[PDB]
Formats: C-alpha cells, sequence, structure tokens
C-alpha cells in the first residue's frame, strides 16, 4: 500500500484476475508469490514489469503508461456497496482519476491543458468534500487512518500544483506524470478506507 | 536456432538474473527474486503455458496503452 508498491495493484492484480479464468490454482499461486515478493522488497514488481517489457521490446514509458491506465479496472478500487454515499465517493474518485488519466494526451495542447488543470482542481475539491461528508455520516469511524490519508492527499495535491508550475517553466512532462500517479494512489487508498465503515 | 523456443527459461530466468545484477550484493532482494521464480515454476508445472499467458497479458496492457 506504499506508493512504490502501486504497480502490483495497478498492473499485476488485473492480470491475475484474467488468469483466474484460465486456471484458478495457478493464478492464485502467481498472485500470492508476487504479493510476498513485493512485501519482502517494495519496488520489485515495478522492476519486474519494466524488465519484462524490455525483454519483449515494448518501448514505452512506464510512468506515463501507468497514468494512462488510471481510469481502468474500476472494480478493483470501487467501494462495492449500494448506498448513495458510497456511490457518490466512487463517482468523485472516478471523475478525478479519469481527468488525471488524460494528462498525457492533453499536456501538449496548451489551451486544453489549462482547462484540464481547472477540472482537476474542481474534481479534487469535490472528492475531498464528499470524503468529509461520508466521514462525518459514519460518525468518524476509521478516524486515524482517514485523517492521515486526508493529510497525505492535501500534501500530494500541493505537490502536484508545484509540479505544474515548474512544468510551465521547464516543459518536462514526466514530473507531472509522476505527481499525478501519486494522487491516483492516494484516491484509491481513501476509497479502501471506506470499505470497512458500518 | 530452429529447434526450441519455454517462457520461463526464455524470458523469466534471464530477466530475473538481470534483475539481480541491478543490485548484486542485496541479500534480501535476491532472496525475494529467488522465491518468486520458484513459485512461478510451481505455477507453470500446475498449468503449462500460464507464464506465457501472464507475460502476454502484461504486454497487452501496455501496448493497448
Amino acid at each position: 500500500t506504499s506508493m512504490v508498491s502501486m504497480p502490483l495493484y495497478a498492473v499485476m492484480y488485473p492480470v491475475f484476475n484474467e488468469l483466474e479464468r484460465v486456471n484458478l490454482s495457478a493464478a492464485q499461486t502467481l498472485r500470492a508469490a508476487f504479493i510476498k515478493a513485493e512485501k519482502e522488497n517494495p519496488g520489485l514488481t515495478q522492476d519486474i514489469i519494466m524488465k519484462i517489457l524490455e525483454k519483449k521490446s515494448v518501448e514505452v514509458n512506464f510512468t506515463e503508461s501507468l497514468l494512462r491506465m488510471a481510469a481502468d479496472d474500476v472494480e478493483e478500487y470501487m467501494i462495492e456497496r449500494p448506498e448513495p454515499e458510497f456511490q457518490d465517493l466512487n463517482e468523485k474518485a472516478r471523475a478525478l482519476k479519469q481527468i488525471l488519466s488524460k494528462i498525457p494526451d492533453e499536456i501538449n495542447d496548451r489551451v486544453r491543458f489549462l482547462q484540464t488543470i481547472k477540472d482537476i482542481a474542481s474534481a479534487i475539491k469535490e472528492l475531498l468534500d464528499t470524503v468529509n461528508n461520508v466521514f462525518k455520516k459514519y460518525q468518524y469511524q476509521n478516524r486515524r487512518a482517514l485523517e492521515h490519508q486526508k493529510k497525505e492527499f492535501v500534501k500530494y495535491s500541493k505537490s502536484f500544483s508545484d509540479t505544474l508550475k515548474t512544468y510551465f517553466k521547464d516543459g518536462k512532462a514526466i514530473n507531472v506524470f509522476v505527481s499525478a500517479n501519486r494522487l491516483i494512489h492516494q484516491t484509491n487508498l481513501i476509497l479502501q478506507t471506506f470499505k470497512t465503515v458500518a | 536456432d530452429l529447434v526450441q523456443t519455454s517462457c520461463l527459461s526464455m524470458i523469466i530466468t534471464p530477466a530475473f538474473a538481470e534483475l539481480k545484477q541491478q543490485d548484486e550484493n542485496n541479500a534480501s532482494r535476491n532472496q525475494a527474486i529467488e522465491e518468486l521464480e520458484k513459485s512461478i515454476a510451481v505455477a507453470e508445472a500446475a498449468c503449462p503455458g500460464i507464464t506465457d499467458k501472464m507475460v502476454k497479458k502484461l504486454i497487452e496492457k501496455f501496448q493497448k496503452c
């Protein structure tokens, strides 16, 4: 659940889910083994994915690709509960992640990118407002976890803003992509915390 | 070459050996890599071709974007 372990959840989990359709036992064996290795040495799953891509001559930027896939595999992250407040959280989360996932395509179009930045700030505000509402609605359950995640989110959002400012000076897109992935990870962690309120 | 491709020996083994060479005196990391390769071999013995399918789906995710 650290940032550096994000690719396990974002890339490998969906692959294991698809492999479950081929052979449940084998898929679970692979899943458990990747989980164990990542726990023993955080960052290994990323290194493994990049190495496999290199061996198969897939010439892509890993960070950018991770960002482009941010709106995918919705069922891995969404709160599977029918009440309006969880649906609302899911939708705010999805909206944010969707807008962020389009940065790689929009960043080279200056007029469009300026609008993207405003849409991101709006989606962040609405997510945080909803988080606070549901937090209060369930009487501040999971308090320490949610307060800590909210604090990190605000920190990561400020850091994302700083990264945009710098990008307007130096044009180095990768730094925006890194900072956007962090916000995606923190969005997913907040959703996860609401899975266990009752 | 003509005869013989084995995703595990073709792709995973060399990949993992190269992984270890990124940080050679890292005991905990190398142990983690060794355990994982062993489990991949167990999975491959239970379902021949599963490693190839893992690599294909992995690649597909990145090509499709």
